[PDB]
């Protein structure tokens, strides 16, 4: 695994791609989190020249710089060690590569679908050479309390505010799915204290990071207390949760579901929407990981249904026992 | 995703593309028979099937064809048309798969022995591809993302047990094979069995998935490539259609027929909801009506997403159903597809369709949130008044799969929740 943490009250990243919606929203999520400065320093765009852009700050109108090339933007902001890439699917590789040559950069979001398995196997293997953390690709991104939202991630003022968004609870979740991941804000608001940190692992089948990755920055992570994973059918990731319960490395209480349970009952084999959601092997089922996942000792409920209740359920054991 | 291509295919690929010192017996050898197939003109294009007796087999994403008893061996053209009386368009269930046997491939026959056959197969993991080598469990060795695998790296790791006067030939053919699977972009490729005569190599077997987001890479040496169904469904010009929306934008639009007579359809945003959906239509019983499994997400215009819509509701309104039907118009709380813009889009659909969705009994059940829902929520809403189609719609407050259960008849609407 790689960092622990990887953004905090103080983070400051690159955009690249000509993305002003997204980024105006974390401006506005930066604002309410009570943050002393904007979460974005700078974006790349290669098809404009250097220019400002307007952005908002509360009711104050500002200025963020636009770089025709990443090398002006890096030099000129040594504060950022984030890079959110909206590069389209043609480019994604190349533009990350060329992030990967900055030293600076500690963490990359990969927003694209459509990345070719093999170019992201070689995005990984340069990434776990340096020690860079990829979330995606195939991914909205992931979102982390107070601290920082990888941008279109739970969307505008009136979600962020209405799952609590703005401040951290004790709850840390991981999902491949970007929109079950806001859903699952709005669940857990719901049922607990809140979301501490969640994160969108995209879709595809070799994610820039994995489930296993992220349970154990949030095992390792003190203000969290209780994990979340919505796995889903395809590969054989989530057994990485039993091997490592079994072996004393996590502890703290884990809720699973893993979706597709349905791809059982058809009788030819289908591809869902997300690329790596096909199971190749009995293993990847759905239903098999969900399985071997409770016979682990994960919290398994009967069916996406009862995800709400049994979160709610753990979290009332840790506030009765003192842990939260 | 990556994506089955049929033997036929591969082997195009191959002899087209491959770079060995072996030399590749019998290339371009085959002849596809489907139940169209004119026989005079198959033996006009293919007068090599007179020559030699030969190998017939389906070609249809179907493995085990030998264990099956799906290949017929050594045979006369005679022999071959004998075997396919009973075979061609024939029901076959391949272990709870059903379709139909509509397309076969015949190759020359290739007399061997069982020790000139061998096994070889690549496939792509997160780490890198395995390469996999059997006499006749098998001989494997990893290839890093970044590695080359020359004939001398194949001799070493893989050929260890392999007959001493074929390790030059087989090494060869290997690396060959490895540059060409990677070239093309393949996530799998197994020939079983791979023969090498006094004569040369002889490649009797392929099966193959390649990476389809490689075309904007490959698509010079692919051409126009062909991703057949998996055995057990068919191909729908609909799905065509929406793949072709989908290839043209960064947003998703994806679609696949299930059952085009089932009563249950759903028209979901999301890959995880989705699915979601899917697994409690699922477990409510509903499996064998489900229609469809798809998805629309990544913010797609009002004009995708009626263009999406439309042909959801073209699919449902074919022919009635005694119960009558059910549409599911779901999804999570959205992070930034605007709900407004792709409901509008929807609801312009269902006025188009607005005879045939009453004629065919349809109901419809909402439920979503994200940007600007609540608008979303009221045109669904009134289009439902005007046309006088029952919709029942909800949002945030109103659990993701609860409209499911209402409307498979296992729990009762909650009018106390409409649009909120
Ligand atoms: O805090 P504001 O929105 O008045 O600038
Ligand atoms: O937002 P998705 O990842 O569920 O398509
Ligand atoms: O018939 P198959 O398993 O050798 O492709
Ligand atoms: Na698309
Ligand atoms: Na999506």
């Amino acid at each position: 695994s790689k960092s622990t943490t990887l953004f905090s009250r103080h983070t400051k990243a690159i955009v690249w791609g000509m993305q002003t919606r997204a980024v105006q929203g974390m401006l506005d999520f930066d604002y309410v989190c009570s943050r002393d400065e904007p979460s974005v320093a700078a974006m790349v765009y290669p098809f404009t020249g250097d220019h400002k852009q307007k952005f908002y700050w509360g009711h104050k109108e500002i200025l963020i710089p636009v770089f025709k090339n990443m090398a002006d933007a890096m030099r000129k902001h040594p504060e950022v060690d984030v890079l959110i890439n909206f590069a389209s699917l043609r480019s994604a590789y190349d533009s990350t590569m060329e992030t990967m040559n900055y030293a600076q950069i500690r963490t990359i979001a990969i927003i694209a679908e459509g990345i070719p398995e093999a170019l992201t196997r070689k995005l990984i293997k340069k990434a776990d050479q340096k020690g860079v953390t990829i979330i995606g690709p195939a991914t909205v991104g992931g979102i982390k309390p107070g601290c920082f939202k990888i941008g279109n991630t739970g969307g505008m003022l009136d979600n962020i505010l209405a799952s609590k968004l703005y401040r951290p609870g004790s709850v840390a979740y991981v999902s491949r799915s970007g929109g079950m991941s806001n859903e699952l804000n709005n669940i857990i608001s719901r049922t607990t204290d809140g979301v501490y940190e969640g994160v969108a692992i995209g879709g595809d089948r070799y994610p820039g990071s994995t489930f296993m990755d992220h349970v154990l920055r949030y095992q390792d992570t003190p203000g969290v207390k209780m994990i979340v994973v919505l796995g889903e059918i395809g590969g054989t990731e989530e057994y990485k949760i039993c091997r490592g319960i079994k072996e004393g490395r996590l502890t703290k209480p884990i809720v699973c579901w893993c979706i597709g349970t349905c791809a059982t009952m058809f009788s030819s084999e289908v591809q869902f929407g997300h690329a790596g959601a096909c199971a190749n092997q009995a293993s990847e089922t759905a239903v098999a990981k969900n399985q071997a996942l409770k016979e682990a000792g994960v919290f398994v409920p009967r069916s996406f249904d009862e995800l709400g209740e049994i979160i709610q359920s753990v979290y009332e054991d840790l506030v009765a026992n003192g842990v939260i | 995703s990556a994506k089955a291509i049929s033997e036929q295919t591969g082997k195009e690929l191959l002899y087209k593309f491959i770079c060995t010192t072996s030399a590749i017996q019998n290339r371009f050898k085959y002849a596809r028979v489907t139940p169209d197939t004119d026989w005079a003109r198959l033996l006009q294009d293919h007068p090599w099937l007179l020559s030699q007796n030969l190998v017939v087999k389906p070609d249809q994403l179907i493995k085990r064809r030998g264990k099956l008893g799906l290949v017929g061996v050594n045979l006369t053209l005679d022999g071959v048309k004998s075997w396919l009386k009973p075979r061609l368009g024939q029901e076959a269930t391949v272990g709870k798969a059903t379709g139909f046997l509509k397309n076969f491939l015949i190759e020359p026959f290739v007399p061997h022995s069982q020790a000139e056959e061998f096994y070889v197969c690549i496939y792509a993991t997160r780490e890198g591809d395995y390469v996999l080598f059997h006499h006749e469990k098998a001989q494997k060795l990893l290839v890093g993302v970044d590695e080359k695998l020359n004939p001398e790296d194949i001799k070493k790791h893989l050929l260890v047990h392999a007959p001493e006067d074929k390790k030059e030939i087989l090494a060869s053919f290997i690396s060959g094979l490895f540059n060409f699977y990677e070239d093309l972009y393949f996530t799998y490729l197994e020939i079983n069995p791979l023969v090498v005569t006094k004569d040369g190599v002889y490649v009797l077997d392929l099966a193959a998935k390649v990476d389809a987001t490689a075309d904007y890479i490959c698509k010079v040496k692919w051409g126009d490539i062909e991703f057949p169904p998996p055995f057990g469904r068919e191909a729908y010009p609909e799905e065509a259609y929406i793949a072709d929306l989908d290839a043209k934008s960064g947003a998703s639009l994806k679609l696949t027929l299930l059952n085009p007579k089932g009563r249950i359809w759903t028209m979901v945003a999301g890959g995880g909801a989705s699915v979601v959906y899917s697994d409690t239509i699922c477990d409510l019983g509903g499996v064998n009506e489900l229609a469809n499994y798809g998805e629309y997400s990544g913010a797609p215009s009002e004009q995708q997403t009626y263009d999406y819509a439309k042909t959801i509701l073209s699919l449902m309104t074919r022919e009635k159903h005694p119960d009558g039907k059910i549409l599911i118009i779901g999804g999570s709380i959205a992070n930034f597809t605007n709900v407004a813009a792709t409901f509008k889009g929807i609801v312009r659909a269902i006025r188009d369709y607005q005879g045939p969705l009453k004629e065919h009994e349809v109901t419809i059940f909402v439920r979503r949130g994200g940007p600007n829902y609540q608008e979303g929520l009221r045109v669904m809403g009134e289009v439902g008044k005007t046309t006088g189609i029952p919709i029942h719609v909800f949002g945030t407050e109103t659990h993701m799969t609860a409209i499911v259960g209402m409307a498979l008849g296992h729990r009762p609407i909650p009018e106390n929740l409409y649009f909120q």
